[PDB]
RNA sequence: GCGCAAGACGGACCAGAGCGAAAGCAUUUGCCAAGAAUGUUUUCAUUAAUCAAGAACGAAAGUCGGAGGUUCGAAGACGAUCAGAUACCGUCGUAGUUCCGACCAUAAACGAUGCCGACCGGCGAUGCGGCGGCGUUAUUCCCAUGACCCGCCGGGCAGCUUCCGGGAAACCAAAGUCUUUGGGUUCCGGGGGGAGUAUGGUUGCAAAGCUGAAACUUAAAGGAAUUGACGGAAGGGCACCACC
């Protein structure tokens, strides 16, 4: 006999300040109620918005898990979570006739944001192969993901989450994987998958304050 | 429908492939003459004759046609046939020869031949068709 | 076919089959003769070798082993034996 | 009741299309995907199991959802079809093209547009026999 | 007697190959006796490729498509239509069909 | 709401019994959606159709 | 929508591709001990082939003991279809399906095709190793290696093809080299039933496994291929004695 959506408020997800696109859209949440906090209700809401919607001439199959944690009197601030590719060009890449070339790291940043950097790599037929299929053999898929876990090892440690997504937002990773392992095997697409977030140091105020401007 | 049986398309070829001159293009004058060349049982059958044979003397005019043979095509393919050019196609100053035809001449002695002007070879081993 | 000449192959119908199954056998390998560039000795060498051949002067390596042909080292030339 | 802002920008909920061939669900949410609206099955529409899944159903299904949140102001839409998966098929079904064009066609705006059906590395046992369905 | 050579399957020099389901039936075939189709479609269909254009908040959005590999079985594929019975002399020929068009 | 329309090519004749046609169907607001429908009826080209519901697709019935 | 756990399973990449004695085997990484093929102007110098007895491994199912039970699930209970269903279909669901210690030793365990050896047509691909060669990429340019491209050699899983020859044919480059019959060697069949039954011995916790008759009973059982006929198999086509 009521409608639930008169006592629903308004917010502003703010992305952080690494991107050209600020505020990405809304949200809804109840009322403070006395016994419970429409900061905690907001609290664990995670947004899996696209890369076109944050950058403005990049390319749109990559997503971005974004966390929000801080709310500031209709400003939502979020922190980045996780990284996915989406899933028409996932199945866009598997051909038929080429290997597939998995690795994944746990890898640690600086600041001790444990990550996860998945990874994906294709072989490419040449331009004047009359041959059908590429395939690799096993030392070779195995010092490709050799050369895999050495980069997206050396390209994490040495920072924090300042710059690694900055490093994600062309993907310099997969540009530095194939222009390091054309002299083992051509690889055709490599990516960085997925990144996951393993486990978190506590909250500290001022740091986000950095990651906004 | 109305197709042709083998009767009317039989005796209409072998009337055109006779009495070329005398058919045009009226079915009229066609139907007046293939009743004074040919013993026809009469009128329905002498006027489906007539009329297939002034559907094919249409087809005549814009070349052959795969049945019949009529000498006033026959000449003029035979005319097209025996036909010469001034200077042959076979008579060019710079012929092109690869690196291993010459090599084939000199075993037959013919290295000695002025007009061969051999080719660079081609730069690339490619000439398979692109399997898969 | 149905005339050949068994008795008569040519030279590149000998040298295209197997080593065992030509006319007579015939090897395929040979003995060089390495000159390693910073010494001045010669020391002959297998072609086909396993483990490696080292000089007995400069006490370096001449060629480390391969599948099948022992690969030499770099600025190592050699004239073949005969 | 609704965003403050400027009619010339474009509010964005997500819609999760669950398309499969016991019924078709329309289920829009906003962006954080905890705090959702409405949800307007295709089998709210006409009463039949039969009928449960038909091109029309979600046509009317999705004609509904586009009144709750046009009462509420949300003028484009982000769409997350899903077929069954898991181990049953992963071909969407019948009432999802349907359930989108009277999306589209009652005024609302389309954002992105993919394909989230649960597909496993590989999972547990089939739910029919060995021999299958013998029918 | 031997109607198939390769006996109605690809199995050619090893002795196990793994069960596969089917995708309708749901019956446990081998996996070289499987029919398999690769299906490459839009996501939605093509009456309604106007009417998602003109809700675009996006210029020039690209359409995403369905990609699952389907794995029928042998006696439902028949069922469906999508695979025949052909004659004793076009029963060798294993050319795809002409789907260019 | 009802749609006026307009035939623009018959393409074939469906149904259980072969009694209905199908026809490619432009509308009458200088409109570029060439629908596809099911008509019961003798139909030639450039007729003029009247729909109900003007969002239907054809299948075979 | 965020998490937590539990056990199962390793897609797409996955091929008429690879390895394995056969059953059989796909996520990363390391460790441990084997192997084929290739290369060799190493070594021993007949040490070999096939095999009674005897022996190792043996999918699935099942039986003794513990561990775990996610899905699925014999038996069982319900609901539906049905003239009738104690089945197909749908919902639950014990043993099982998973892990380890024992047993069991069978399958459409199949290429329905014993192993070793020689001779006998082509063609294009493919996997692994070796050798030779234009010319393109990367390791900054050079060498070497990789990725290709063009061949050659050896051994593999296959394919197409053919008046090699066989075959009752279907078909087979082996199922050829066979009345022009003899390279070595193991197993094993003798019209159809009774019957893989009865009995005896042996193995096993059992389930069962191995070995294995006769009395009687029959004039055919059967293999390939042909021509119809039939199909609740498809493709097409037609008829107001069909429909709309
Ligand atoms: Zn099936």
């Amino acid at each position: 006999v009521v409608d639930p959506f008169s006592k629903k408020d308004w917010y502003d997800v703010k992305a952080p300040a690494m991107f050209n696109i600020r505020n990405i859209g809304k949200t809804l949440v109840t009322r403070t109620q006395g016994t419970k906090i429409a900061s905690d209700g907001l609290k664990g809401r995670v947004f899996e918005v696209s890369l076109a919607d944050l950058q403005n001439d990049e390319v749109a199959f990559r997503k971005f898990k974004l966390i929000t944690e801080d709310v500031q009197g209709k400003n939502c601030l979020t922190n980045f979570h996780g990284m996915d590719l989406t899933r028409d060009k996932m199945c866009s890449m598997v051909k038929k006739w080429q290997t597939m070339i998995e690795a994944h790291v746990d890898v640690k940043t600086t600041d001790g944001y444990l990550l996860r950097l998945f990874c994906v790599g294709f072989t490419k037929k040449r331009n004047n192969q009359i041959r059908k299929t590429s395939y690799a053999q096993h030392q070779q898929v195995r010092q490709i993901r050799k050369k895999m876990m050495e980069i997206m090892t050396r390209e994490v440690q040495t920072n924090d989450l300042k710059e690694v997504v900055n490093k994600l937002i062309p993907d310099s990773i997969g540009k530095d994987i194939e222009k390091a392992c054309q002299s083992i095997y051509p690889l055709h697409d490599v990516f960085v998958r997925k990144v996951k977030m393993l486990k978190k140091p506590k909250f500290e105020l001022g740091k986000l304050m950095e990651l906004h401007g | 429908g109305r197709v042709r049986t083998k009767t009317v398309k039989k005796a209409a070829r072998v009337i055109i492939e006779k009495y070329y001159t005398r058919l045009g293009n009226d079915f009229h004058t066609n139907k007046r003459v293939c009743e004074e060349i040919a013993i026809i049982p009469s009128k329905k059958l002498r006027n489906k004759i007539a009329g297939y044979v002034t559907h094919l003397m249409k087809r005549i005019q814009r070349g052959p046609v795969r049945g019949i043979s009529i000498k006033l095509q026959e000449e003029e393919r035979e005319r097209r046939d025996n036909y010469v050019p001034e200077v042959s196609a076979l008579d060019q100053e710079i012929i092109e020869v690869d690196p291993d035809t010459k090599e084939m001449l000199k075993l037959l002695d013919f290295g000695s031949l002025s007009n061969l002007q051999v080719t660079q070879p081609t730069v690339g081993m490619n000439f398979k068709t692109p399997r898969g | 076919p149905l005339a050949k000449d068994l008795l008569h192959p040519s030279p590149e119908e000998e040298k295209r089959k197997h080593k065992k199954k030509r006319l007579v056998q015939s090897p395929n390998s040979y003995f060089m003769d390495v000159k390693c560039p910073g010494c001045y000795k010669i020391t002959t060498v297998f072609s086909h070798a396993q483990t490696v051949v080292l000089c007995v002067g400069c006490s370096t390596v001449l060629c480390q082993p391969t599948g099948g042909k022992a690969r030499l080292t770099e600025g190592c030339s050699f004239r073949r034996k005969q | 009741l609704g965003p403050q802002v400027a009619e010339g920008e474009n509010v964005f909920g997500v819609c999760h299309i669950f398309a499969s061939f016991n019924d078709t669900f329309v289920h829009v949410t906003d962006l954080s995907g905890k705090e959702t609206i409405c949800r307007v099955t295709g089998g709210m529409k006409v009463k039949a199991d039969r009928d449960e899944s038909s091109p029309y159903a979600a046509m009317l299904a999705a004609q509904d959802v586009a009144q709750r949140c046009k009462e509420l102001g949300i003028t484009a839409l982000h769409i997350k079809l899903r077929a069954t998966g898991g181990n049953r098929t992963k071909t969407p079904g019948p009432g999802a093209q349907s359930a989108l064009r009277a999306l589209a066609r009652s005024g609302m705006k389309i954002g992105r547009i993919e394909d989230v059906t649960p597909i496993p590395s590989d999972s547990t046992r089939r739910k029919g026999g060995r021999r299958g369905r013998r029918l | 007697t031997k109607k198939r050579r390769n006996n109605g399957r690809a199995k050619k020099g090893r002795g196990h190959v793994q069960p596969i389901r089917c995708t309708n039936c749901a019956r446990c075939v081998p996996k070289d006796k499987a029919i398999k189709k690769f299906v490459i479609r839009n996501i939605v269909e093509a009456a309604a490729v106007r009417d998602i254009s003109e809700a675009s908040v996006f210029d020039a959005y690209v359409l995403p498509k369905l990609y699952v590999k389907l794995h029928y079985c042998v006696s439902c594929a028949i069922h469906s239509k999508v695979v025949r019975n052909r004659s004793r002399e076009a029963r060798k020929d294993r050319t795809p069909p002409p789907r260019f068009r | 709401p009802i749609k006026l329309a307009r035939v623009t090519k018959v393409l074939g004749r469906t149904g259980s019994q072969g009694q209905c046609t199908q026809v490619r169907v432009e509308f009458m607001d200088d409109t570029s959606r060439s629908i596809i429908r099911n008509v019961k009826g003798p139909v030639r080209e450039g007729d003029v159709l009247t729909l109900l519901e003007s969002e239907r697709e054809a299948r075979r019935l």
